[PDB]
């Protein structure tokens, strides 16, 4: 059995903080890279930030749109991996998906968690 | 506790069918097969033939192609080897042994049922 | 069916001795062959595994080695209870079998 | 910086039929694009990765390939279970971008 | 007057993985495959450029013996002009093939209740093989921008993935042993007839 799940579902006024959090169970995560989706029914599914995995000094990587403002890191001793935004503007609405590893197999995805600013 | 024990010393005549028993617990028995090997009085080994363990499809030697049958019943964990047609040739010690799938070494073996044949 | 011939036919050893055994093959084996030993009417067990490595629980001066057609079964400082008959088996080509066998006995 | 486009948003072929869903591209992808089915309400999943291999555990109807720029994803005999919206996703370079998406009805 | 060793890559124990597939030069002997046709257990027998019948009174030169393991619906690619990941990346006959393709059904053998996954299979390349050529490289395979440190995880995958056999995991999924001959009838005197 292997299953994700987020959470920080909430409304914020635009120039906010929230961090979202994404549990995993039931595999191997020290070598996973988990990354995060952007879907939204106006801009269609975008991509937002990436971690690797142990054996490549948990890098990061970041769309254009959100640099400096989405910090995303993980610990495996806690089992999860946190996607931490500050700053957030009117664009950054949508359902956000926490994913095991994208473009290879073991490619599971969560079920997602909407933020939207009023 | 991996062990192969099985049933006692047979006194058959010869024309009678003989069914020795070879039972296996302790371990999982479906992930190894199940090789038979006949010991005559003073010489070595011969390798009957092996029975794959999860669908009784058996596999002879091809000396013994004949008169050789090995039955398979899984709830109850074991091997039986007929025996048609005894002679005077087929007096002999008759082992279990689990050889693997993958490997075949003879590494867990049993105690041996001595059939003889004698009128 | 592939025979394998072992020689001699028996031995003769004292306790503190290396004698060396063989299991010449017919054909060539890629290092398919293992060792057993059986003492009187019971049980074999094995000795070395792939003709060069090793089990658990058994003693360290069983040393198998050799490759090809040509086998060797060194047993080194041989005490009391190595006393029995020792097999050759390949396991190569079909069908399988084991060997005629040498006899280890105590002057 | 790399976008894909997927032009067609409304596809409607019949049960036990054939459609293809294309996925242009605008640079050198060389294989490493991923396809992903969204049933309504769910989360995407999963179906072809590296623009021709397939997963565990979805059926063999979904064969997608291609290579150069230009992919595609041909089912075959769609059914009623099938009616759901097909991404197309690239991994080249580092700001990943996906395909605009294709929604499927039945007649 | 000595037969051939077709005794030996037939019923032998462990065939090698697709991989690497071994290589068996058979010369000098005479051959007799009237026991390899009349054998009903064998699934599949195609012989292209030689009728199978006439496999007999033909002096070859030399006759090579690949064999390997593979799926069961993978076996249709061991023939002249197709294509997958077996026949482009694992093992490629030529287009001017004079051998024959020999298979089995032996889920008897190499399919443990769990995962027998000893058989590995090559998944990816840089390119496509040449004709009767093997590659056991294992090359950490990137497919984006980055050459990654000889490193696992992004973009970067190990090509032999393994495979799987279950005994009850269907039959186009069932692991064949496939061993394939392939004949030689020029540039030479002859050396195996029978
Ligand atoms: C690989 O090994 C198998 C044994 O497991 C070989 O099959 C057996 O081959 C022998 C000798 O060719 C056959 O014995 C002959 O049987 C006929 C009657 O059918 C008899 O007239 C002969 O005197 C001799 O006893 C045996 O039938 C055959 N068994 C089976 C099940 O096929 C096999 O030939 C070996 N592979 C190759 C390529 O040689």
């Amino acid at each position: 059995e292997v299953k994700l799940e987020e959470s920080g579902g909430g409304l914020v006024q635009p120039g906010g903080s929230m961090k979202l959090s994404c549990a995993a169970s039931g595999f191997t995560f020290s070598d996973a890279w988990m990354d995060w989706v952007r879907q939204s029914p106006e801009k269609g599914l975008e991509w937002v930030a990436q971690i690797r995995r142990k054996a490549n000094n948990h890098a990061t990587y970041y769309a254009e749109s959100v640099k400096g403002r989405f910090t995303i890191s993980r610990d495996d001793s806690k089992s999860s991996v946190y996607l931490q935004m500050n700053s957030l503007r009117a664009e950054d609405t949508g359902i956000y998906y926490c994913i095991r590893g994208m473009t290879y197999a073991m490619d599971f995805w969560g079920q997602g968690t909407s933020v939207t600013v009023s | 506790q991996i062990q192969l024990v099985q049933s006692g010393p047979e006194l058959k005549k010869p024309g009678e069918t003989v069914k020795i028993s070879c039972k296996a617990s302790g371990y999982t028995f479906t992930d190894y097969g199940l090789n038979w090997v006949k010991q005559a009085p003073g010489k070595g080994l011969k390798w009957m033939g092996w029975i794959n363990t999860y669908s009784g499809e058996p596999t002879y030697n091809d000396e013994f192609r004949g008169r050789f049958a090995f039955s398979l019943e899984t709830s109850t964990i074991t091997a039986y080897l007929k025996i048609n047609n005894l002679k005077n040739e087929d007096t002999a010690t008759y082992f279990c042994a689990r050889g693997g799938n993958w490997d075949w070494y003879f590494d867990v073996w049993g105690a041996g049922t001595t059939v003889t044949v004698s009128s | 069916d592939i025979v394998l011939t072992q020689s001699p036919a028996t031995l003769s050893v004292t306790p503190g001795d290396n004698v060396s055994l063989s299991c010449r093959a017919s054909q060539i084996i890629s290092n398919n062959l293992h060792w057993y030993q059986q003492k009187s009417h019971e049980s074999p067990r094995l000795l070395i595994k792939y003709a060069s490595q090793s089990i658990s629980g058994i003693p360290s001066r069983f040393s198998g080695s050799g490759s090809g057609t040509d086998f060797t079964l060194s047993i080194n400082s041989v005490e009391t209870e190595d006393f029995g008959m020792y097999f050759c088996q390949q396991s190569n080509t079909w069908p399988l079998t084991c060997g005629s066998g040498t006899k280890l006995e105590l002057n | 910086d790399i976008v894909m486009t997927q032009f067609q948003k409304f596809m409607s072929t019949s049960v036990g039929d054939r459609v293809s869903i294309t996925c242009k591209a605008s640079q050198n992808v060389r294989t490493a694009v991923a396809w992903y089915q969204q049933k309504p309400g769910q989360s995407p999943k999963a179906m072809i990765y590296l623009a021709s291999n397939r997963h565990r555990g979805v059926p063999d109807r979904f064969t997608g390939s291609g290579c150069g720029t230009d992919f595609t994803l041909t089912i075959s005999n769609v059914q009623c279970e099938d009616l759901a919206d097909y991404f197309c996703l690239q991994h080249r370079n580092y700001p990943l971008t996906f395909g605009g998406g294709t929604k499927l009805e039945i007649k | 007057t000595n037969l051939c060793p077709f005794g030996e890559v037939f019923n032998a124990t462990r065939f090698a993985s697709v991989y690497a597939w071994n290589r068996k030069r058979i010369s000098n002997c005479v051959a007799d495959y009237s026991v390899l046709y009349n054998s009903a257990s064998f699934s599949t027998f195609k012989c292209y450029g030689v009728s199978p019948t006439k496999l007999n009174d033909l002096c070859f030169t030399n006759v090579y013996a690949d064999s390997f393991v593979i799926r069961g619906d993978e076996v249709r690619q061991i023939a002249p002009g197709q294509t997958g990941k077996i026949a482009d990346y694992n093992y490629k006959l030529p287009d001017d093939f004079t051998g024959c393709v020999i298979a089995w059904n032996s889920n008897n053998l190499d399919s443990k209740v769990g995962g027998n996954y000893n058989y590995l299979y090559r998944l990816f390349r840089k390119s496509n093989l040449k004709p009767f050529e093997r590659d056991i490289s294992t090359e950490i395979y990137q497919a984006g921008s980055t050459p990654c440190n000889g490193v696992e995880g992004f973009n970067c995958y190990f090509p032999l993935q393994s495979y799987g056999f279950q005994p009850t995991n269907g039959v186009g999924y069932q692991p064949y042993r496939v061993v394939v001959l392939s004949f030689e009838l020029l540039h030479a005197p002859a050396t195996v007839c029978g």
